[PDB]
């Protein structure tokens, strides 16, 4: 079960992010607009998630690290949590960028300049690394990514207050942002389509595009955030559900790849010509 | 008055047509049947020049086969180094609508023109360090389609007022005017000896001029629609054209007629540019369907394809040592092939 | 009747263009083929050159 | 002799690229328009509200606009019309009307709309002389456009106060001629914005601003595959 | 060489009929949309009608719609026009003009002072 799921997900994640990076770099522009910056940043973070999913892949195939098991789980939880938060933050910033491009279409380029993009990316990485830092200090357990190893599954004990801190500072904002921005874009598409139809019908798709963006994210991320809060606050653990929720959230790092790069037509044209 | 004049024009046209007919001894394909075919031609992209913000309209190779100039919609003129991919100069233009650019045979100058009806000449030998307009030649009453230097003081332009001209850049006047066409002139090509040149206009005809006499010599009228590109054979005795009817053709100056036709039933897009190889065995043509085609000039068989652009191919040139082909396109990229 | 000059010019141009000498197409094709076969060895695009002396590889 | 000149090449390239990034920043923040229309249409007064080609600069709410008018060219548009294939919009000015002028206006609109390189450009259409139309109607369209006698004002018409419907029918007839040419093709990839202007008007720039805002919003919606 | 040659015309009584013909040479008649244009005395050229490549789409001016007809024969390489129930104002010189490029739906410069792809015209008088 676990070995097969982990290895399959690792290979898919690495392969998809590698092909995305190389199609971006070794082709015509593919580096043209502003949202491409956050798409590339999210690709890099997902690829590093795939690479960092080699430590449990090796350790489960009875290849224990030269270092202890406690050290491996300590480092693994921190690294994978930080990279997942970077991915989610870039996913929220993509939606903010689209909202600005669609609501302010004539002053879009003045508002979003490359200096601001670089500052945004740097602050994303800084914030993501700095939120989970108190895990090394004696505040609590950051996540359930390290529960495959038989030491961390029973050694760390989550803290309600650290879990609440993580939730309120990273997870809830990144869901409210997505909901707000894509709902407003939905309203604008709905009025423009009505105008077009009433024009065309006088003399003689957007739903399913927004439904793929704003449902994969939630179906993969809300199970994790719910179990996190319940198990932290109460203590009613359940090993049968933690694996599923955590590795669904990890598989989101390939779902992002597919539904943000593969479905684009320009990307397909560039890949078919190369 | 006009009746007998039109009758005499028809009579002379018939006499010329019969004179050419009594000269078609044997078709060029009938002679080059035994010649072994070239075989498949594979070319790979070696460089990619990435600095233009918008469409690319023209380019020209330096006679040293290393540098090249290119023009674009954003209002820039950029000189490249094809070996190392380094930009050398970047000249900003007063008018954003430029349709042509040429690079001097000595390397000291570079020209451009477009929808403002003016040819501007830029002195690259910056004594003080900056590139500035040496001369603005304004005597045309329509946009500029092409321009080609003869030397450091003479330049031939073609325009959208059905007229070509020869300029004295020092005085800025027009030395001679060539007035035969009945449509916009879209291209020109200078002979190897630079005593004659050919033009292509929007009346599906081409003419051969005398630079010193100032008169038309011969007229070639095979095509069906507007001619967009023109180029001499390396010999100087023949030339090739490319028009909007998705076809290329080869004409001969000594036999005064057409020799070959390069078309296929699956090609339905117009040609934007033609060029030859160093020996004259290949003929390269850029199309509106986003890619280039390589032709066997003697047998009219396709030999390859140059598909690396995302938008239409607007220009195409071959170095003077015949070592590379540069291709520009509306997606704002040049690409060197080999 | 400003178009009399147009027809005059057409007549003189055609009349001057009809009195030229023409070479049989066999000779022209032979010359083209001879030029191509005599300069075929000096064409880097036709006979691809090894990468040692290729400046772009 | 080698490394130092390579350093010089790299320095020159870096300086050029810095100037080019500044230029690219300037170039994306400006919107370019092409102003068409025959001589009798009244383009001159429209321009005064704001040599082979002319140019006008104006900004509204701190947004910069270019507008290009063709100067001394010939009457053969099929070649120099391709230079304008990625402008924001085309402003087509028509005068409500010596031969049939409205037929030439409609034919030029039909040619512009269906051209291969102008199939993504939207047209802001100005029907200019609404006072000459007011006098001429109340003093004929059936003899040049024989479908007028079977035309009735649309239900969603907006008549100006103190205006008899006699001119409202003609106004909406001409607008619907242009609009019904517009929708015959285009795959929904571009749109027409018709306005009833006058010889003197203080709000043409506002109309162009709103229309360009809508055009750019729709283009952005369409480039994210949301439309 | 592109050559279009009109025929037909002459003097007819008002209320009468005519039938023009235009024989095309030097290109494939089947790849181009064909036109008819006319020029009244002391005025400019004015578009009259046109027919598509296959012969499906047809358009007319408002003032001639109902009387004139345009038809083409791709096999015989000829373009026609039937001008019945004429009026005195229909006196002009009629040309057959071809669209500049094949496989296209637009035609820019047919009604232009110096166009390169039309004939010399036939005088029709009423």
């Amino acid at each position: 079960l676990e070995v097969l799921i982990i290895v399959f997900l690792t290979v898919l994640i690495i392969s998809g992010n590698i092909i995305v990076i190389f199609v971006f770099h070794c082709a015509p522009l593919l580096n043209h607009h502003t949202t491409s910056y956050f798409i590339q940043t999210m690709a890099y973070a997902d690829l590093f998630v795939g690479v960092s999913c080699v430590v449990p892949s090796l350790s489960l195939l009875h290849h224990p690290l030269p270092v202890e098991e406690s050290l491996t789980c300590q480092i693994f939880g921190f690294v994978v949590s930080v990279l997942k938060s970077v991915s989610m933050a870039s996913l929220a910033c993509i939606s903010i960028d689209r909202y600005i491009a669609i609501t302010k279409p004539l002053t879009y380029n003045t508002l979003v300049t490359p200096w601001r993009l670089r500052l945004c990316i740097f602050l994303i990485w800084l914030y993501s690394t700095l939120v989970f830092l108190p895990s090394f200090f004696h505040w609590g357990k950051p996540g359930y990514h390290g529960d495959v190893f038989q030491w961390c599954a029973e050694s760390w004990h989550t803290d309600s207050y650290f879990t609440l801190f993580i939730v309120m500072m990273l997870y809830a904002p990144a869901a409210l942002i997505v909901c707000f921005t894509y709902f407003n874009i939905f309203r604008i598409c709905q009025q423009h389509t009505k105008d077009i139809s009433e024009r065309q019908a006088r003399f003689s798709r957007y739903a399913m595009v927004l439904f793929r963006i704003t449902s994969v994210f939630y179906i993969l991320w809300l199970p994790y955030i719910i179990y996190f809060l319940l198990e932290s606050s109460t203590g009613h653990s359940n090993r049968f559900a933690s694996f599923l929720t955590t590795w669904l959230a990890i598989s989101n790092s390939f779902c992002n790849c597919v539904i943000y790069s593969l479905s684009n037509s320009v990307f397909q044209r560039g890949l078919k010509r190369l | 008055e006009l009746d007998q004049l039109r009758q005499e024009a028809e009579q002379l046209k018939n006499q010329i047509r019969d004179a050419r007919k009594a000269c078609a001894d044997a078709t060029l394909s009938q002679i080059t049947n035994n010649i072994d075919p070239v075989g498949r031609i594979q070319m790979r992209t070696r460089r990619t020049l990435r600095g233009h913000l918008a469409k690319i309209y023209a380019m020209h190779w330096g006679t040293d086969s290393r540098l090249l100039v290119s023009a674009s919609q954003d209002g820039k003129l950029i000189i490249w180094d094809s070996y190392t991919t380094n930009k050398v100069h970047a000249i900003p233009l007063r008018s954003s609508w430029v349709m042509t650019c040429a690079y001097a045979p000595s390397g000291n100058y570079v020209a451009c023109g477009g929808l403002d009806n003016i040819c501007s000449i830029y002195n690259l030998k910056t004594r003080e360090g900056n590139v500035r307009v040496s001369r603005e030649l304004a005597g045309h009453t329509g946009y500029l389609s092409c321009c080609r230097f003869l030397d450091d003081n003479q330049i031939v332009t073609s325009s959208g007022d059905t007229t070509c001209a020869l300029w004295d850049i020092e005085t800025g006047q027009q030395t001679t005017t060539f007035t035969g066409h009945t449509g916009d002139v879209m291209s020109l090509s200078l002979a190897p000896d630079t005593r004659l040149f050919v033009s292509g206009a929007c009346d599906a005809s081409a003419k051969l001029w005398d630079v010193r006499e100032g008169m038309c010599r011969q007229t070639f009228t095979g095509h069906e629609s507007d001619i967009n590109a023109i180029c001499f054979f390396p010999n100087g005795n023949a030339f090739a054209t490319g028009s909007d009817d998705a076809t290329c053709r080869l004409f001969d100056l000594r036999a005064d007629q057409e020799l070959m036709t390069y078309s296929h039933d699956n090609i339905i897009c117009g040609i934007t540019s033609v060029s030859f190889s160093k020996s004259g065995r290949l003929l390269l043509a850029g199309y509106d369907d986003f890619n280039c085609n390589v032709w066997d000039a003697l047998k009219a068989d396709r030999a390859g394809v140059l598909a690396g652009h995302d938008n239409r191919v607007s220009c195409l040139g071959v170095t003077d040592d015949g070592m590379a082909v540069a291709t520009g396109s509306w997606d704002s990229f040049l690409k060197i092939w080999n | 009747t400003a178009s009399i000059a147009q027809a005059r010019k057409l007549v003189e141009q055609l009349k001057m263009e009809a009195n030229i000498d023409r070479i049989k197409v066999s000779k022209a094709a032979a010359d083209l083929m001879a030029y191509c076969e005599a300069h075929a060895k000096e064409d880097p695009l036709l006979t691809p050159v090894p990468a040692s002396e290729n400046p772009f590889r | 002799d080698q490394r130092n000149e390579e350093k010089a090449q790299r320095e020159a390239n870096k300086k050029i690229e810095k100037q080019l990034q500044k230029d690219k920043q300037v170039y994306r923040a400006t919107h370019r328009l092409l102003l068409l229309g025959a001589g009798e249409s009244g383009k001159s007064t429209i321009v005064k509200q704001m040599t082979g080609i002319f140019e006008t600069k104006f900004q509204v709410d701190k947004v910069n606009f270019h507008m290009f008018d063709v100067g001394a060219q010939r009457d053969e548009r099929r070649k120099w019309i391709q230079c304008f294939n990625d402008v924001t919009a085309i402003i087509f000015v028509v005068a409500s009307s010596q031969t049939n002028r409205l037929q030439e206006a409609l034919n030029l609109f039909k040619s512009i709309w269906n051209n291969r390189w102008l199939r993504t450009i939207s047209v802001i259409l100005f029907l200019n002389k609404q006072d000459l139309l007011a006098e001429k109607v109340l003093a004929k369209i059936e003899d040049y456009f024989p479908e007028f006698a079977r035309y009735t004002t649309p239900e969603d018409a907006t008549p100006e106060p103190g205006e008899d419907p006699r001119v409202t029918r003609a106004k909406y007839f001409i607008r619907d001629e242009f609009l019904r040419i517009s929708t015959a093709s285009g795959d929904g990839r571009h749109y027409c914005y018709p306005h009833f202007t006058c010889s003197v008007d203080t709000e043409n720039i506002r109309r162009v601003f709103n229309d360009c805002r809508d055009i750019i919003q729709r283009m952005h919606l369409r480039q994210y595959e949301l439309l | 060489q592109v050559q279009l040659q009109e025929s037909g015309g002459g003097l007819v009584q008002p209320g009468g009929s005519l039938r023009l013909s235009c024989a095309a040479s030097g290109f494939t008649f089947s790849n181009y949309k064909m036109n008819w244009v006319r020029q009244a005395p002391g005025k400019g050229l004015e578009w009259v009608s046109d027919i598509s490549q296959s012969g499906a789409s047809i358009s007319y001016t408002g003032s001639v719609k109902g009387r004139f007809t345009i038809s083409r024969d791709n096999a015989k390489n000829t373009l026609y026009l039937q001008m019945n129930s004429l009026k005195p104002e229909d006196t002009a010189v009629y040309y057959c003009a071809r669209c500049p490029a094949p496989f296209t739906r637009d035609c820019f410069d047919v009604t232009s002072t110096t166009y390169a792809y039309r004939g010399q015209g036939t005088q029709v008088t009423v």
